[PDB]
């Protein structure tokens, strides 16, 4: 039927609330349950790439997927038992992996989708039509909305440029591949690389599959840097309706190096990712991973060295835990790249009313 | 027009007038109460037909009202948010007796280009709305103050007196598995017995109350994690005039060791007025519970006010039966309820 | 030295740095002690009017009583049992309320002056030199300081000035009496006062009394009469070798204000208030009354009311904790002068070593 029960390592005192706990390994499950959902769950839980933009969409696909396949039953009409296996499937994607802003505005949009063509149509007919939709749909609110984004990044690069780059976010990637080729500027990019899950290192390949000018550091590595450097950029993941950035890991830190050093930063945003849900702190709900994303030592990630460090339930009196989102200080990014162009995060809201 | 008629329309009119004026009346709620029953007094004995006229008359109230009492506002915007209420409604019929009117969404640069019902059971409909709403936000604001505070956090909680503010902090306590500190300051003269009152009340259902003097704030605000405020009056820019004693010096000193602010609030309690200079908006009080007798008043000068304007410099975020807005946002909100028209008359 | 402790209050969860409870009402007292100190005790548990300065003067002629008392014995001689004495006085000091730097000094002193003379020398003799010097020092180190910080505020003070002060700063208030009186000028002068003391209440009415026009303000606002004010001093109790100061109430909160507008704060004080002990925060070393100051309905002192305030233990759990001493900041008091006329707090010890 389905059980959890044991959890690794230390569950220390204070972050005592948020799912993130179990079921790593495969054993026993519910019967008539369809596995390509599973699977999905299972790859972004052991994945090491994704960052904000892809996720999202991967659901969409694996949604239509869905709907091409789906068979309406013999007896029954298309939604009876159909809001249960949903249910279900919601529970489990929960377990796996916790449903982030863009994931609850992809459900609120199937719901919407229900609600349209309600308990009277048969099979070929109705799902035909709305997976068309649901293309257009996805065709405009996602992909046009990135290609202005780069537009505007397009223009935004005026006399010369010497810039410090973070972030696994692909419009960001985009963006530095469009300034190295089809601009032919004075393009200089410098790379900071984050632990957790590895971003600065697919950037830098990026650049490398391109062939570009690259200095390359980390998340402590700044102060040298600066002895000309101008440019700064950043790459969030959700913004509140409190108007603060809620985004992944080390962002914040650059950010105030950056003003500290007397050139802003600009992030780049999106005109759907915006939440009813209210919070201002690290302890409301966070990204929480298992302790063993801080287990390797030097150079690359598969290595394993039996030299200091290699126990956890073992290491008796330790509380050892690590953030991955991040609640970021909200005067001090300057600009954001939105639908709109341009202009100042007192919008916070701006687009959440306007449905 | 002048009050010639607001005496043998209405029974009781002139005791509203001593409640405002010479402060019989407690509680802002209450005093909303009392407005909406007046409204309703206006409305029940007299047919009017004419509406126009009716509204400018109502506005023509309210603004004496407001002019004859400078730091209450509670009653004013009441009858405000009812005229904002009533002008749409007629602006509607207008239309239907009449017969494009809308190209996209709420659009402005319509203030430089020219733009038998049973009407009156609408309006008093309306008016036992407003009334249900005021009294039942203890229903509304209570699941959005469960979403911003958790364990081992030391909470500030200055000038509490509120029916609102008790009960948002007996619903916090109910789920007593959140750890959260109780730090009350005194609030040197009249907030004292009210502090009091709420440390008494808090006791009853067993809730943990150490008491702050107010001029020990220096060395306790680097340990103090969040600050809740029960305000009476917010403003444009983000500031707020809360219910009297100590408030700016502590949001100064937040501001110098960066603390953040949380507030229980109402958007009928809100005010499109913007306050400008510091110099009329701080309201000074009473001397009499200070010194006894009189002859040392000779040379010495004793400076003294009772209720204070805050800077939105400080506070972050204002909890709300809607929910959490910003500070330099929540004029939007004011105007999502009331206009610009209804200020300077 | 007879009965200690046996005391009510809790040890309180918060705030226990130094111990808080005592000798008040005097009931089998022994033959050796001298009443006068006793008197002294009793005084400081209900003190009004004293603050760091006067105390320490007290002191000193309290010890010159005792010594004008005293004289070498048959059996023991002078250097036997003295320093044992004046340990048990210094014990019994501790046990009534925590001392001062200045004190401590004087102790010192007091202890070098007896290590000097030696016993061969004839008795009569040795005191009537004795008590001459220690006059002397007294002379030196206190009258002849506060006159060079009247010359120094002299030198430096503009023609006719508007005055903000806190507390019971005796030297500033005979200095600004001198200004009112003596060398004749304009005084606008400010005094702020806390709920439990009186002190700026005090020095307000000693101002009338001598025909001072005096400003009186408490803890809701001091902004009021700011936004106008020109020049501000400080309330001063102790000096440390960091460049900070351990003052008494919310001065440190004026000093904050001060910083925020206009213009900074400057405080004078004795060559001999320096430390060589030094401290960063509130949370160090906290001196502590009983909390009763704020349970009488506000008004004067001694009272003696029916109504709802005396619930220290009486309810279901409740505590009304304070403090008298906090933490003055450092940069914002840029002001130092002593009896050797000019510098800065950033030269925080740079007379210690000259003495």
């Amino acid at each position: 039927p389905g059980i959890s029960s044991v959890i690794p390592t230390v569950l220390e005192q204070s972050f005592d609330n948020s799912s993130l706990i179990s079921v790593k390994e495969l054993l026993l499950n519910k019967d008539l349950i369809h596995p390509s959902i599973l699977l999905l769950t299972s790859h972004l839980a052991h994945y090491k790439i994704v960052g904000s933009i892809p996720r999202c969409i991967a659901m969409l696909e694996v949604f239509q997927i869905v709907i091409k396949d789906y068979q309406t039953p013999k007896g029954t009409t298309l939604s009876r038992n159909l809001t249960s296996y949903l249910s279900h499937q919601i529970d489990l994607l929960k377990k796996a992996r916790p449903l982030s802003v863009t994931m609850g505005n992809a459900i609120r949009w199937l719901k919407q989708e229900i609600s349209l063509i309600d308990p009277s149509t048969p099979d070929k007919a109705a799902k035909k039509d709305l997976c068309e939709k649901i293309g257009q749909f996805a065709k405009e609110k996602i992909e046009l909305a990135d290609q202005l984004i780069i537009d505007n990044a397009s223009t935004q690069i005026e006399e010369s440029t010497t810039i410090v780059t973070y972030g696994s976010s692909k419009v960001l990637t985009e963006l530095l591949l469009h300034n190295a080729i089809s601009l032919k500027k004075n393009i200089k990019v410098i790379v900071v690389d984050s632990r957790p899950l590895f971003e600065g290192r697919k950037m830098a390949e990026t650049l490398r599959n391109a062939g570009v000018n690259v200095m390359y550091a980390l998340i402590t590595s700044l102060d040298t840097i600066f002895n000309d450097v101008d440019y700064v950029f950043l790459g969030a993941h959700s913004i509140l309706s409190n108007g603060f950035l809620y985004s992944r890991a080390g962002t914040a830190m650059l950010a105030m190096s950056a003003k500290r050093r007397n050139i802003p930063v600009l992030v780049c945003c999106e005109s759907l990712k915006f939440s009813q849900r209210v919070q201002l702190d690290s302890v409301t709900f966070n990204e929480l991973a298992d302790p063993n994303d801080l287990v390797n030592i030097d150079y690359e990630n598969p290595v394993e060295r039996r030299g200091n460090k290699g126990a956890l339930l073992n290491q008796f009196i330790k509380e050892r835990k690590f953030e991955k989102k991040k609640l970021a200080m909200e005067n001090k990014p300057k600009g954001n790249k939105i639908g709109g162009k341009k202009g100042s995060e007192g919008e916070s809201k701006d687009a959440s009313n306007e449905e | 027009h002048p009050n010639a008629a607001t005496s043998d329309v209405n029974v009781t009119i002139d005791t509203f007038v001593a409640k405002l004026k010479r402060r019989q009346v407690q509680g802002s709620y209450a005093i909303a109460l009392e407005t909406l029953q007046l409204l309703m007094r206006f409305i029940s004995a007299a047919r009017w037909n004419h509406v126009n006229d009716l509204i400018e008359q109502i506005r023509d109230l309210g603004n004496s009202l407001e002019k004859a009492h400078p730091t209450a506002f509670s009653c004013g915007n009441v009858i405000r948010r009812i005229l904002a209420v009533l002008r749409d409604e007629v602006e509607e019929d207008t239309m239907s007796t009449t017969v494009v009117a809308e190209p996209l969404i709420s659009s402005m640069f319509n203030l430089l280009q020219k733009p038998k019902t049973d009407y009156r059971q609408v309006a008093i409909q309306g008016i036992k709305d407003l009334i249900d709403e005021i009294k039942n936000i203890d229903e509304g604001i209570q699941q959005i103050a469960i979403d911003l505070i958790h364990d081992h956090e030391i909470l500030l909680t200055p000038t509490p007196d509120s029916k609102t503010v008790l009960k948002f902090l007996i619903t916090a306590r109910e789920r007593s598995n959140r750890t959260f500190t109780v730090l009350v300051t005194e609030g040197f003269p009249n907030n004292t017995k009210n502090a009091h009152e709420f440390a008494k009340k808090l006791a009853q259902h067993n809730i943990e109350t150490l008491v702050v003097p107010d001029s020990a704030v220096f060395a306790l605000m680097s340990r103090v994690g969040k600050v809740i405020i029960g305000t009476k009056a917010v403003f444009v820019n983000g500031g707020t005039i809360s219910s009297n004693s100590g408030v700016s010096s502590v949001c100064e000193c937040a501001r110098e060791f960066r603390t953040p602010v949380f507030a229980v609030a109402g958007l009928y309690k809100l005010s499109p007025l913007y306050p400008f200079d510091v110099e009329k908006f701080v309201e000074f009080g009473g001397s009499q519970r200070i010194l006894p007798r009189m002859d040392p008043r000779k040379r010495l000068d004793t400076v003294n006010q009772i209720t204070d304007y805050v800077p939105p410099e400080n506070i972050d975020i204002y909890i709300t039966n809607v929910g959490g807005f910003n500070p330099s946002f929540i004029y939007r909100i004011a105007w999502d309820n009331y206009k610009q028209i209804d200020v300077h008359l």
